[PDB]
């Protein structure tokens, strides 16, 4: 189908560089403008600029003219976000976006995104710890002391879905994020069943397993 | 400028 | 820039009930070839956002038909004719007549169910994050409704303040209800010089409060 995925995110100095990349396929790239739209964490999505199919016209909002620049490599299949001076304030999921069954004043297809964080702060990895339980039982583990976002968790290699609840990370009075993942399962289940979180940090190549035992 | 981006 | 403002902010709206979402735009968004360039954008949590209406009223290939778009001069609406479990989430509109495009700030789209008292557990720190000298203890409220709860901490009895943080999730697409964690932040020494720790849980859906607690070493 089309397909466009984002990368180059992460950790940034304020004031450093970032080139974002945005690799397209399944459709004829050069024939489509491209679009990139942001979302700062919690807030709305902000359009931030547009290139034409051929390259030609560019446009931008203001508040990152002169530090941002779009463009695009047709014979790649790739778009690019040079982004420069980088403040505080350009934190944000970044998708490239087109329009393919009319490009006119809309928008229909997205990439699943790249987050920039802009901080002076050190990648670390978290660390993991059971929550241990006592009709239905709950169990988890905590996820706790890690920069920046995200973490993923699954259970049991993804086999466990069903009463699965991973909550938003909080950031802590230190600057680093905590959260729990929980389950709900049958008591009887307690001294039957293996009960194993996979805690996935990619910023920081942390990967982790916890038996959970009662 | 037009506000569709794409080829004609 | 064209200023694209929503209303309201946040809705919540009780299942098979209406509901609308407005928008209103500085400029006239009517473009040279006599179009509206009035889009209605979805967007659940972690997910990129997925195009509803087109031109004010066209209803996207695979967007159900609850869903409609129309103008009244005065503003552009977006309605859902009986909202379902599925429509929680945020909505966005979107003019693309001037450069740039712009967004509105958007719209949270909460649920209104029947009241469900939540299930309440407690979890004590594990040994090994007692080996480097803080303790975490954790609270949890599972699948409630409304998100509106008290959640108190005591330690031997002891009413905490100011060393607890929560954490709710999404509203659950299916069911429509919240879960919350409470997380308890001791240092070890404190942790080890009290036996009973209690968390208190106070909500709409409980007749009474519900107290969930341990004893250290057991």
């Amino acid at each position: 189908q089309v397909q466009l995925v984002e990368s180059g995110g992460g950790v940034v100095q304020p004031g450093r560089s970032l080139r974002l990349s945005c690799a397209a396929s399944g459709f004829t790239f050069s024939s489509y403008g491209m679009h990139w739209v942001r979302q700062a964490p919690g807030k709305g999505l902000e359009w931030v600029a547009v290139i034409w199919y051929d390259g030609s016209y560019k446009s931008y909002i203001e508040s990152v003219k002169g530090r941002f620049t779009i463009s695009r490599d047709n014979s790649k299949n790739t778009l690019y976000l040079q982004m420069n001076s980088l403040r505080v304030e350009d934190t944000a999921v970044y998708y490239c976006a087109l329009g393919y069954s009319s490009g006119q004043g809309t928008l229909d297809n997205w990439g699943q995104g790249t987050l920039v964080t802009v901080s002076s702060a050190s990648t670390k990895g978290p660390s993991v710890f059971p929550l241990a339980p006592s009709g239905t039982a709950a169990l988890g583990c905590l996820v706790k002391d890690y920069f920046p976002e995200p973490v993923t968790v699954s259970w049991n290699s993804g086999a466990l879905t069903s009463g699965v609840h991973t909550f938003p990370a909080v950031l802590q009075s230190s600057g680093l994020y905590s959260l729990s993942s929980v389950v709900t399962v049958p008591s009887s289940s307690l001294g039957t069943q293996t009960y194993i979180c996979n805690v996935n940090h990619k910023p920081s190549n942390t990967k982790v397993d916890k038996k959970v035992e009662p | 400028m037009p506000n569709d981006p794409n080829r004609n | 820039d064209v200023v694209m403002t929503q209303s309201p902010l946040s809705l919540a709206v009780t299942l098979g009930q209406p509901a609308s979402i407005s928008c209103r735009s500085t400029q006239s968004l009517v473009y040279s070839d006599g179009n509206t360039y009035l889009n209605w954008f979805q967007q659940r949590p972690g997910q990129s956002p997925r195009r509803l209406i087109y031109k004010v009223s066209n209803r996207d290939s695979g967007v159900p038909d609850r869903f409609s778009g129309s103008e009244s001069g005065t503003d552009f609406t977006l309605k859902i004719s009986r909202v379902e479990a599925e429509d929680v989430g945020l909505y966005y509109c979107m003019q693309g007549t001037h450069w740039p495009w712009t967004f509105g700030q958007g719209t949270k789209v909460e649920i209104k169910r029947t009241v469900a008292a939540p299930s309440v557990f407690i979890f004590p720190p594990s040994d090994e994050q007692l080996k480097s000298g803080t303790a975490s203890v954790v609270c949890l409220l599972n699948n409630f409704y409304p998100r509106e709860a008290k959640v108190q901490w005591k330690v031997d009895n002891a009413l905490q303040s100011g060393n607890s943080q929560e954490s709710v999730t999404e509203q659950d697409s299916k069911d429509s209800t919240y879960s919350l964690s409470s997380t308890l932040t001791l240092s070890k020494a404190d942790y080890e010089k009290h036996k009973v720790y209690a968390c208190e849980v106070t909500h709409q859906g409980l007749s009474s409060p519900v107290t969930k607690s341990f004893n250290r070493g057991e």
